[PDB]
């Protein structure tokens, strides 16, 4: 009975939210927790 | 109606092989996942709550008004599963919705 | 010049306003792209137009006759409008270094400083 | 096919005319756009 699983948090934190919004090339990667989140090293980076 | 929408959205993502909607953000920006679904009349049960049950002074939740909006189903989908900041355009087309 | 919509994020308060519309200013700044100069775009436009007229004359030589002249000139126009679109209308649509807002203003040679008035939803509520 | 040939010609001319990383990126991107 767990086909629907609600999300408790967004993939970004509240401190990282505007940076994700303002970076069109920002993407999530597998995180420790094992979920998909945005990492500060992948936002507004040259790679 | 929101429960039917949530279950259908989850099952449609499963039918697409996407078990975690956040996997979409490994390919696209959060601003690139849209929701363009709608209804002809929306949450008619909340309409009953605010137009008849409140008239009879029966207990109705204080935010019943928001549950009636036709875009509230899409809002709940985004707030529970998708978490995108992409386009949201809710059509209202009666039976051609 | 621009018209956009955006949702915010995961949450539990339906009437809560959010920052999702901020994505109209999204722009990668890790590293002056020629695209942001109208002179270069106009130059490319003239070049493509020349190539288009060459295509037109070749196809006219290869080319009932009324129908077909109609068709060839029509394809010529189709190609000119495509070039115009590419170099003047949505030159920035594929550039991650140009925000949709900046590009909408740049379509007419306007900078971000040329946006003088902001009409606010201003509902007189503390959060909004 | 004809337009693709013309596109590659434009690409090579613009590469000859053409920091360098940024610009190669840009030129190939305009090629794709075309």
């Amino acid at each position: 009975n767990k086909l629907f699983v609600s999300k408790e948090h967004a993939p970004y934190t509240d401190e990282l939210e505007e940076d994700v919004y303002l970076d069109p090339l920002a993407r999530v990667s597998k995180d420790k927790s094992g979920s998909l989140t945005f990492n500060s090293k992948n936002i507004q980076s040259k790679d | 109606i929101t429960l039917f929408v949530l279950v259908s959205v989850v099952e449609a993502f499963i039918a697409s092989g996407i078990t975690d909607p956040y996997e979409m953000y490994k390919y696209v920006h959060v601003s690139e996942v849209g929701n363009c679904s709608g209804s002809g009349m929306g949450g008619v049960s909340a309409l009953r709550g605010m137009f008849k049950d409140r008239f009879k002074d029966e207990p109705v939740q204080n935010d019943i008004l928001q549950e009636s909006f036709i875009n509230t189903m899409s809002a709940w989908v985004n707030m529970l599963l998708i978490s995108s900041s992409g386009p949201i355009k809710t059509p209202v087309g009666a039976c051609a919705t | 010049a621009m018209a956009a919509t955006a949702t915010d994020k995961i949450g539990r308060s339906v009437p809560a306003p959010g920052k999702g519309i901020l994505t109209t200013a999204r722009e990668h700044h890790s590293s002056a792209s020629p695209n942001l100069n109208m002179k270069y775009r106009k130059r490319q436009l003239v070049t493509r137009e020349a190539q288009i007229k060459d295509w037109v004359e070749n196809e006219l030589e290869a080319l009932f006759l009324l129908e077909r002249t109609r068709e060839i000139h029509n394809e010529a126009e189709s190609q000119l409008r495509a070039a115009q679109q590419q170099w003047g209308n949505d030159f920035y649509k594929r550039d991650p270094r140009i925000a949709p807002l900046r590009g909408a203003l740049a379509t007419y040679g306007l900078t971000i400083d040329d946006l003088g008035v902001a009409s606010f939803h201003g509902t007189s509520t503390k959060a909004n």
